[PDB]
């Protein structure tokens, strides 16, 4: 028997679905969605990671000058100073007082420690999810785990679940990631080979072990000071650890519907947007006949309680008279109340309880046991605890379902309005009938 | 080894969370809203704090 | 917790001492011997 049923990707709180086979005794099906997990496809682009300059020494060469042949390293420069006299701990460098020169060179290229620190950037293109179910199936839990994007279906108990695909393709993810260690940030990185310097993206390569390095850091040799051997340079510092010291917020802490990231792989894990379709398959062997099992009669509802709270805080007591001990199915007739219980034991004349949740003021619902149907009928009390930790294990109320049993205000007020105008409008009718009678 | 801030003392209200902080070192706080619209906000608590929410 | 009053007593002398610092236990880490707990700060040191 193929069901259908859809439930909101709201995680943690169970939701009952009815499998109604007529000629068999109805069952229910409570599914809970453990965790929805969004891996999306990732293709890298490039990963940026703090640079070093390599500077050589300085060449010193008096009474002559020398000169630099341009290469083609990542960043390379040359820069050749005139009138120059070093000097060492011993003394001048040479006799040579002036018209020295000394060449300074230095290039750029990724430090080591790019094996181990770095932030990749990637694009981000779909995501493919998967979803954790618990069910309860004829009283037992089990546990499935299965792809949600409905094309995977996974067996237990006989019994075959095809998940998804989700109604929404909402992703906290934009069209560029960058990852770092374990934070996720939504950055409009730089193309490859148009990183700026001192920013994000100044120095680049396509893979960690690639040799073709982008390094546009700006980097200029300076005169060295007088009677010194050193190789001055400015160069904007490394755009990594720029970038490290205000990465900001990660999307962890900042991502829409309360959405958790990680990475490796990169997961936006249990975001509560949209609703989740699920099929059901059911061999006829699970199925059993109505006649087998027991039908409830002269059955009649009550509720000593009502909260309308985010717990179960009704209780409905129901008087009824079973043909025969055993097991019984229990499912709301609303989709305002949501009954906790799944199903209960039921033997001879008796009473039995059942727990629910409504955020109705005037609870006004049907119970349907063994298909036989309750009206129960019952007045709720807010809480006085304004805030708790769990999600409401109620829907919400819409525009239809609404108002309490004190709404026969708004129909005597409508009313004795609608009496108003109709006593102006056949007031009015009459005299226009007299007028136009009249000639 | 980072360590764990003290619990902080929590009182509800209506629409809202009243929470005093005791931190030890600089601690960041932050919040976001699980809807649509996160909203997030954060600061840095560096003395005894009571925040509203 | 936390605030002027957290604990009190009648006289400086007395053995009656009431104290509500909110004091929670806490797992202590693996392989280790230490005591954590989470406990607000003393309220007289604050309002000092
Ligand atoms: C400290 O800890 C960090 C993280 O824990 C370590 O970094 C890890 O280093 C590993 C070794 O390199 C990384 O593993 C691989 O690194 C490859 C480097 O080239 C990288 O390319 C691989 O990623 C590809 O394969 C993945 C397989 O699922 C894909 O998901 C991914 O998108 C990549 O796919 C490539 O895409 C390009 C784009 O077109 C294609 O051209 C390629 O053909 C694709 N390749 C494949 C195989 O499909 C892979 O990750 C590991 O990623 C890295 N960790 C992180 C988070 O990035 C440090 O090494 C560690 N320090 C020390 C000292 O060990
Ligand atoms: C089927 O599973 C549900 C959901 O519980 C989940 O699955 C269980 C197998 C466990 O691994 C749980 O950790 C897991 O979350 C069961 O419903 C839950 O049962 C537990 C215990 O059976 C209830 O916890 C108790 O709650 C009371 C009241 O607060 C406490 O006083 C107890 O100390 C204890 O914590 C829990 O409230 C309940 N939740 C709901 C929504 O009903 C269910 O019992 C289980 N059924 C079978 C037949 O296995």
């Amino acid at each position: 028997y193929e069901h259908v049923t859809v439930i909101p990707n709201t995680v943690g709180v169970p939701y009952k679905t009815l499998v109604n086979r007529p000629g068999y005794s109805p069952m229910v099906l409570e599914m809970e969605l453990l965790s929805v997990t969004l891996e999306p496809t990732l293709s890298l682009d490039y990963i940026t990671c703090e640079y070093k300059t390599v500077i050589p020494s300085p060449y010193v060469k008096c009474c002559g000058t020398a000169e630099c042949k341009d290469k083609n390293l990542p960043d390379y420069s040359c820069k050749v100073f005139t009138g120059v006299y070093p000097f060492m701990w011993g003394g001048a460098y040479c006799f040579c007082d002036a018209e020295n020169t000394q060449l300074s060179e230095a290039h750029v290229e990724k430090s080591e420690s790019c094996k181990t620190e770095f932030a990749s950037a990637y694009r981000a293109h779909t995501a493919s999810a998967s979803a954790k179910l618990r069910v309860l199936y004829q009283g037992n839990n089990i546990t499935v785990t299965a792809y949600a994007n409905g094309d995977h279906a996974v067996t237990v108990k006989d019994a075959k679940f095809i998940v998804g695909p989700m109604s929404s393709a909402w992703t906290p993810f934009d069209n560029k990631i960058v990852v770092y260690k374990g934070d996720v940030y939504n950055m409009d990185y730089p193309p490859f080979g148009a990183g700026r310097p001192g920013q994000f993206g100044d120095i680049q390569s396509r893979t960690p072990e690639s040799k073709d390095v982008y390094a546009n850091t700006q980097l200029v040799l300076q005169r060295p000071a007088a009677g010194t051997v050193h190789v001055p340079y400015s160069q904007a510092p490394s755009g990594f650890k720029y970038w490290l010291k205000e990465r900001g917020a990660s999307l962890q802490h900042t991502a829409p519907f309360g959405c958790q990231i990680a990475t490796n792989p990169v997961r936006a894990v249990n975001c509560a947007v949209g609703n989740m379709p699920i099929s059901i398959d059911i061999p006829e062997a699970a199925f059993t006949r109505v006649v087998d099992a027991p039908s409830l009669t002269d059955m009649s509802c009550e509720v000593p309680a009502c909260t309308h709270s985010s717990d179960f805080g009704g209780v409905a007591v129901i008087k009824y008279a079973a043909s025969k001990k055993g097991k019984c199915a229990v499912h709301s007739m609303t989709n305002a109340v949501t009954i906790r219980e799944a199903e209960i034991e039921v033997e001879g004349n008796s009473q039995l309880q059942i727990s629910f949740s409504t955020a109705l003021a005037s609870a006004e619902f049907r119970v349907q046991v063994c298909s036989t149907q309750v009206h129960c009928a019952a007045e709720c009390h807010p809480p006085k605890d304004h805030i708790v930790n769990y999600p409401a294990s109620h829907t919400t109320l819409g525009v239809q379902d609404i108002s309490a049993t004190a709404m026969s205000w708004v129909q005597k007020i409508t009313g004795g309005v609608g009496l108003v105008v109709a006593v102006a409008a056949l007031i009015l009718i009459v005299v226009l009938c007299v007028s136009f009678s009249r000639h | 080894r980072v360590p764990k801030a003290r619990n902080p003392t929590v009182t509800y209200g209506k629409n809202q969370v009243i929470m005093l902080l005791y931190p030890d070192h600089p601690t960041l706080l932050s919040y976001r809203n699980m809807g649509e619209e996160p909203n997030y906000q954060e600061e840095w608590v560096m003395h005894k704090k009571e925040v509203v929410l």
